[PDB]
RNA sequence: CUAAGAAAUUCACGGCGGGCUUGAUGUCCGCGUCUACCUGAUUCACUGCCGUAUAGGCAG
């Protein structure tokens, strides 16, 4: 009857690493291999209360006595040096390939039907709309999350690293390439064809993505913050911990991947946001709202069941979203 | 099991989010089952085409960084987590604590087969490294070394030496290459004889308690701490059966419906982080599997260590 | 065929108000550093001439 597989698991294609941020001066970005790393240090903050009072503690005695007892935090802070106006954020991206083959599948019938469906997609329309948008989110530095929002000039350099060296090098103006328009370009189409040939082939394509952002002298850079439950007793508590690999500030690999996946302009709600990240029940953690609900027939599970099980193929946009989830990975399956 | 004809060296592989939770009782470096399963996946993916049998792995760990943090006013550590996506209603998902660790290990693989003759050594070393670059080692991605000073290449050392001096010479040449780390071996004879000593001390002792006794730092009255021979970590040395062996299409929600499933449970043994020139033969210190599936007792160790 | 497979911690912040560390003090007796050597391995790829030449030759 072709029931769904009780265990489905797709591996993560487009597997980035931690985006190492270092620092120096613009117009020597070409010699940015000995740029010193942005280090994460501690500073002390003292703040007043600013959160909303809960309509029982609004009286002026408790408020005035509560600004006399301030919260005192040691936060982690990563800044550029006072003689460096450019932030160099560097990571590596593996585009693995075998994008429709699941890492775990119970039913050989469902596995063969899903491989037949993925191959029907790839022959009918390959990884050319998906990888164009992945190449956009590389080319505009969306992985520079808050490190992009005030930069004078962002410039992304992408190097196809072959067996020992750069096989083909790109260089983009990341502020001309917007964060919401997946347009066409010759060099973007070359990078998209490379990411397509990676996602199709049996081996990985390795890229080296370096993005320089001209922020300003001594300004704050924003590496990823660590999800630390149980910070401890409030005396020596560090209220904010910034991520750093080896005395060198960094962005998490899943944050870089979340920026790379932001290709989904196909969700049924209006695009006041533009692209969101490709997720089953497509849910923006900053918006707190899950688009692509199952009350509509436009989430990944209903579309994959209709496409593979009963051959109701969706539109080309929703099947881009389905194959983008298969590139994204995930652990699917009912009881 | 069988002795390696050659000894392949995957060089320092950078793994970015490896499983720090080795087992329900141990954290830290990932289990040796991860590395033995990785080398069996390397055999399963590239070794059946080169006509070789990649069997046995030696774990070295040049660099280790756990994504842990020590909370304020606490002596112990907690794990730094990742922020998962939301539910379909917009709420935060229930947090499942996974430990992530950044490794830098180099693996010594036992290679034996007829494909050692049919192919060059550097060709099969390059092929297993280009296949390992698309893989993962404890749940974490193998960082593939782009645009540093030089890429670390391989070396497939044929263990068959024409002389014992040449064999000691290129064991030294390989040990110098994998030197800034610490080879991980299995000392279960030491665990059993420590259990025997603890049983002559106090009767009715379990070797869980002897394992703990090798883990602690014991303070002794006249004050001095009790010294230990080596590093002596607790490792999960395999699995033990809980259920009888179920048929392939009989258990529900398995990985595949063509492999017999059996509910198992960890078997915590003793390890020992020692430097690679304390072994004097690198064809030892390789972790193999030992199943004996009729009893249960699916386990890994490094036999032929001492 | 790896306790397999999957993942955005993040938004904001005034730590500063102030201050006498002072007195006092024996480092000190004594001592065998000898012995013996190739810096020279072509180690100064020089100075000049004929030639339009950087091409090529020549002298001491």
């Amino acid at each position: 009857i072709l029931s769904t597989a009780s265990v489905l698991a797709f591996e993560r294609k487009l597997d980035p690493s931690d985006a190492l941020m270092s620092a120096g001066a613009w117009a020597q970005r070409d010699a940015s291999q000995e740029w010193p790393a942005v280090t994460v240090r501690e500073k002390s903050v003292r703040g007043t209360i600013s959160n909303r009072l809960k309509t029982k503690d609004r009286d002026p005695a408790k408020l005035d006595a509560s600004i006399q007892s301030p919260n005192l935090q040691t936060v982690d802070v990563a800044n550029l040096p006072s003689d460096a106006d450019t932030l160099k954020v560097r990571f590596t991206l593996r585009v693995l390939g075998g994008a429709g083959t699941p890492s775990a599948c119970n039913d050989a019938a469902y596995r063969d039907k899903l491989l037949q469906t993925v191959a029907t997609y790839v022959n009918d329309q390959g990884f050319a709309e998906l990888a164009r948008r992945y190449a956009h989110n590389l080319a505009n530095a969306r992985f520079l999350w808050r490190n992009r929002v005030g930069a004078e000039a962002v410039e992304v350099r992408i190097n196809h690293i072959r067996q020992g060296e750069v096989a083909r090098a790109w260089r983009f103006d990341a502020l001309a390439i917007g964060l919401r328009d997946f347009k066409a370009d010759a060099e973007l189409d070359a990078l998209a064809e490379l990411i397509a040939s990676g996602l199709s082939g049996s081996g990985h394509v390795l890229l080296e993505v370096v993005a320089f952002a001209r922020i300003g002298d001594g300004q704050e850079v924003f590496p990823s913050q660590e999800l630390i439950l149980d910070k401890g007793d409030k005396k020596g508590q560090k209220s904010k911990t910034l991520y750093s690999v080896r005395d060198a500030a960094a962005i998490h690999s899943q944050k870089i991947g979340n920026a790379l996946r932001t290709i989904d302009t196909w969700y049924p709600d209006e695009d006041g946001l533009g692209p969101i990240a490709v997720e089953p029940y497509g849910s923006v953690t900053s918006q707190g709202k899950a688009y692509r609900q199952p009350k509509q027939k436009l989430d990944f599970y209903t579309l994959l069941d209709n496409w593979v099980l009963r051959d109701e193929a969706p539109a080309v946009e929703q099947q881009h979203y389905v194959i983008a989830n298969l590139i994204r990975g995930g652990v699917f399956g009912e009881a | 099991v069988t002795d390696p004809e050659a000894l392949l060296l995957l060089p320092r592989l950078s793994i970015q989010n490896a499983n720090a939770i080795s087992s329900p009782l141990t954290w830290g470096f990932p289990s040796p089952g991860a590395f033995t399963g990785f080398v069996h996946a390397l055999q399963r993916r590239v070794g059946i085409s080169l006509d070789i049998e990649l069997d046995g792995v030696g774990i070295v760990c040049h660099r280790f960084e756990a994504q842990i943090s020590q909370p304020a006013g606490k002596r112990t550590k907690v794990f730094n987590l990742t922020r998962n996506p939301l539910n379909r209603d917009g709420s935060t998902a229930a947090i499942v604590e996974e430990g992530r660790a950044h490794l830098e290990v180099s693996l010594l693989l036992g290679v034996h087969g007829d494909g050692l003759d049919d192919h060059p050594a550097q060709e099969i070393a390059r092929q297993v490294q280009e296949q390992a670059g698309a893989m993962r080692l404890a749940g974490g991605s193998i960082l593939p070394w782009c645009n540093e000073r030089f890429p670390a290449p391989n070396a497939e050392l044929l263990m068959l030496g024409g002389s014992d001096e040449q064999r000691r010479k290129n064991q030294r040449r390989l040990t110098r290459r994998l030197l800034p780390g610490f080879a991980l071996v299995s000392r279960e004879a030491l665990l059993q004889q420590h259990l025997e000593t603890l049983r002559t001390t106090l009767p009715e002792a379990t070797t869980l308690d002897a394992l703990l006794d090798l883990c602690r730092i014991n303070f002794e009255p006249p004050w001095q701490v009790r010294d230990k021979p080596g590093w002596l970590v607790p490792i999960p040395a395999g699995y033990n059966a809980l259920s009888p062996l179920y048929l392939p299409g009989e258990v529900r929600n398995a990985r595949d419906r063509e492999t017999p499933l059996r509910f198992v449970e960890n078997l915590f043994g003793l390890g020992e982080w020692l430097s690679p020139h304390r072994v004097a033969a690198l064809s030892d210190l390789l972790w193999y599997h030992h199943a004996e599936p009729d009893k249960g007792l699916y386990r890994w160790s490094t036999p032929r260590f001492v």
